């Protein structure tokens, strides 16, 4: 258990890089995904916190979340996870412009809510929640990846986590953009990111398409001057789905529903 | 044209939030050029549009604009092949030397003003990214501008980006109001302050990105430390760092500014100082 021997894993063609690592395709006990973490010299405190997170993520087992096989300290610092052959949700919506029916979109929303509810029931805050970290395995089954890993996503000022934000800003909740608190990541920030994912599903486009600067987006979202306008939602989207996406992207943190409530709402939606 | 298989990476010049730049060798021609890899997942039509818009860079010829060889999309990444600048960027020079001397900065600011007015006059292009890391120098003493907004689609695609650490954006752009080359002048002024002093000046002698944006929108602009800089340089940066774009000096006023004329008259061994400080 614990760390994986790098001799066992084999790195195939590189796939891409993200906010905190570069993903390689592996072949350890079958097809796996290996992400080489950008951290060059993990602090012993940082490494121990990463090993604790690794154990916690290993314990998790849900249909809508990808398996976290483990880590390896030989090929630099890397994390081995389940490989998903299906395309990401971001590629489906934006890059590939997959034409989903309304019920398929509602199913993707419901399965993402299922996975996120499982993660939050385990006290796992899937920071960096976005359309990139959702894969449509086997055609339509949702697979949430790249959850947790706060000790590795965030750079460390030695024995101190930098405690500054990271990841994509289009999905970032305003309270964690502002960083007014040392711990702005919570279930509600994940709910806001999920609401941005809902906006992408129910619009087919990324929010703030009228803003073409990242710093302008950061400032206007943090100041409350910018919010995803809901006139972009599809006309065939059910009104209660619109209400749910409005409620999830609410500027006030405590106003956002938790994921059991989102699941109840979507279950009401599907039965019409 | 240019293809991925034609390049052999020699070393990593550097990486930014958007992407990474590699010092590569073009095998058919055998010349060392810089290859910037910008990874982004966009539609094929957006890729073609970005390449077409970057093709304008073929006539972007100026002693203050870095050269351009070609651009192509290989695999999930936009690759722009520009001339290799031995000196790197002024961010590297700042990491080398504690603070850039005032005369070299005068030379740098003259180069930045000339490049900005060249882009504006002959291409109607705003740089939008005047940073110390986007001004590149040569072992022969040239100073050139890179990473300017030639492609609007590339700017839109790079809007979906990961959060940054610092910023050199003028308050009018952050607030979203109308912006012009005055924004680039504000960025130049901030860069010149950051290079004259030994640190980023947004938090006047850490802070997250939003706190920095809030400061540079709602707080007085930074100023050079009095007593260790000439009055002409301080006046130049103060005229560049004016929150109101209308009161802020434009390129024409900056060119005839006392500091610019003083620095132009002065003879400074920029190449020798650069070689001494970077080895
Ligand atoms: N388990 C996986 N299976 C298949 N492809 C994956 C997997 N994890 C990541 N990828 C791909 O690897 C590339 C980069 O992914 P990441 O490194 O996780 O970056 P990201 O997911 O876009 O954003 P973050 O915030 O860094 S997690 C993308 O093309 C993903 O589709
Ligand atoms: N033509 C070039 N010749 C030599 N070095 C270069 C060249 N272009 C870029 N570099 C280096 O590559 C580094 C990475 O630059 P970019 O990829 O444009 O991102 P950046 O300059 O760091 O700005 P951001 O805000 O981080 S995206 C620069 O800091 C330079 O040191
Ligand atoms: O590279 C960019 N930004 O990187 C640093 C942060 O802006 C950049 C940003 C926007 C853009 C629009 N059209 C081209 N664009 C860039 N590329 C680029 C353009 C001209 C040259 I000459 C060299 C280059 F690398
Ligand atoms: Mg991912
Ligand atoms: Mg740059």
């Amino acid at each position: 258990y614990w760390e994986i021997e790098a001799s066992e894993v084999m790195l195939s063609t590189r796939i891409g890089s993200g906010s905190f690592g570069t993903v390689y395709k592996g072949k350890w006990h079958g097809d796996v995904a290996v992400k080489i973490l950008k951290v060059v010299d993990p602090t012993p405190e940082q490494f121990q916190a990463f090993r604790n997170e690794v154990a916690v993520l290993r314990k998790t087992r849900h249909v809508n979340i990808l398996l976290f096989m483990g880590y390896m300290t030989k090929d630099n610092l890397a994390i081995v996870t389940q490989w998903c052959e299906g395309s990401s949700l971001y590629k489906h919506l934006h890059v590939q412009e997959t034409k989903f029916q309304m019920f398929q979109l509602i199913d993707i929303a419901r399965q993402t809510a299922q996975g996120m509810d499982y993660l939050h029931a385990k006290n796992i805050i899937h920071r960096d929640m976005k359309s990139n970290n959702i894969f449509l395995h086997e055609g339509l089954t949702v697979k949430i990846g790249d959850f947790g890993l706060a000790t590795v996503k965030s750079r460390w000022s030695g024995s101190q986590q930098v405690e500054q934000p990271t990841g994509s800003v289009l999905w970032m909740a305003p309270e964690v953009i502002r960083m007014q608190d040392n711990n702005p990541f919570s279930f509600q920030s994940d709910v806001y990111s999920y609401g941005i994912v809902l906006y992408e599903l129910m619009t087919g486009e990324l929010p703030y398409s009228h803003i073409n600067n990242r710093d302008q987006i950061i400032f206007m979202v943090g100041r409350g001057y910018a919010s995803p306008d809901l006139s972009k939602l599809y006309k065939n989207c059910p009104k209660a789905m619109k209400r749910l996406v409005a409620e999830c992207v609410k500027k006030v943190k405590e106003e956002r529903p938790l994921f059991p409530q989102i699941l109840s709402s979507i279950e009401l939606l599907q039965h019409s | 044209e240019l293809k991925d298989d034609d390049f052999e990476k020699i070393s990593e010049l550097g990486a930014g939030n958007g992407g990474v730049v590699f010092k590569v060798s073009h095998k058919p021609s055998g010349l060392v050029m810089a290859r910037k890899l910008i990874h982004l997942e966009i539609k094929p039509a957006i890729r073609n549009q970005i390449i077409r818009e970057l093709q304008v860079l073929h006539e972007c010829n100026s002693p203050y604009i870095v050269g351009f060889y070609g651009a192509f999309y290989s695999d999930g990444e936009i690759s722009i092949c520009m001339e290799h600048m031995d000196g790197g960027s002024l961010d590297q020079v700042l990491k080398k030397a504690g603070r850039i001397p005032e005369q070299i900065l005068g030379k740098v600011s003259i180069a930045v003003i000339k490049g900005l007015t060249y882009l504006r006059e002959k291409h109607k292009i705003m740089h939008r990214d005047v940073k110390p890391s986007n001004i590149l120098v040569n072992s022969r003493g040239e100073i050139k501008l890179c990473d300017f907004g030639v492609s609007g689609q590339l700017i839109d695609a790079m809007a979906n980006a990961f959060v940054g650490t610092r910023s050199y954006m003028s308050p009018e752009r952050l607030q979203g109001t109308h912006y012009s080359v005055q924004s680039d002048i504000w960025s130049m002024g901030l860069s010149l302050v950051e290079m004259a002093v030994g640190r980023y000046p947004i938090p006047p002698p850490p802070m997250a990105i939003f706190e920095l944006l809030d400061y540079i929108v709602n707080e007085p602009p930074p100023k050079l430390p009095s007593g260790v800089f000439s009055l002409e340089f301080q006046d130049f940066v103060n005229k560049c760092l004016i929150k109101n774009p209308a009161e802020r000096a434009d390129l024409k006023q900056l060119m005839v500014h006392a500091f610019i004329k003083r620095s132009d008259a002065e003879e400074v061994d920029f190449a020798g100082w650069l070689c001494s400080t970077i080895g």
